[PDB]
């Protein structure tokens, strides 16, 4: 609001504003591929964490 | 006063073994920094995944 001011003859209207301000979501993505039989025959356990 | 020999009284000591440890070794410290491992057979291999 507007501050306080001496009053001499009659009201003088004033005015206020507004803003706004908007933020626009995004889409991320991240992929792997590997092979079937690499997978099955891993003994060791390396390709286990990959998830 | 008798006479003896260099020899004789040479031998004419006691022995004594508060001299045998020497000089003791330093502290050992290297459990602080390293990481003990055992091995089974010829080596050793290790292997890890990426991100």
């Amino acid at each position: 609001f507007p501050t306080l001011k001496e009053w001499v003859g009659k009201r003088t209207i004033q005015q206020m504003e507004a803003h706004g301000y908007s933020i626009a979501n995004k889409t991320f993505e991240g992929t792997v591929g590997i092979s079937r039989d690499d997978f099955e025959d891993d003994n060791l356990g390396i390709y286990a964490p990959i998830f | 006063m008798i006479v003896t020999p260099a020899s004789i009284k040479a031998l004419m000591t006691s022995w004594r073994k508060d001299f045998q440890g020497g000089l003791e070794d330093a502290p050992s410290q290297y459990n602080k920094i390293a990481m003990v491992v055992n091995s089974s057979t010829r080596s050793n291999t290790y292997g890890w995944l990426g991100k």
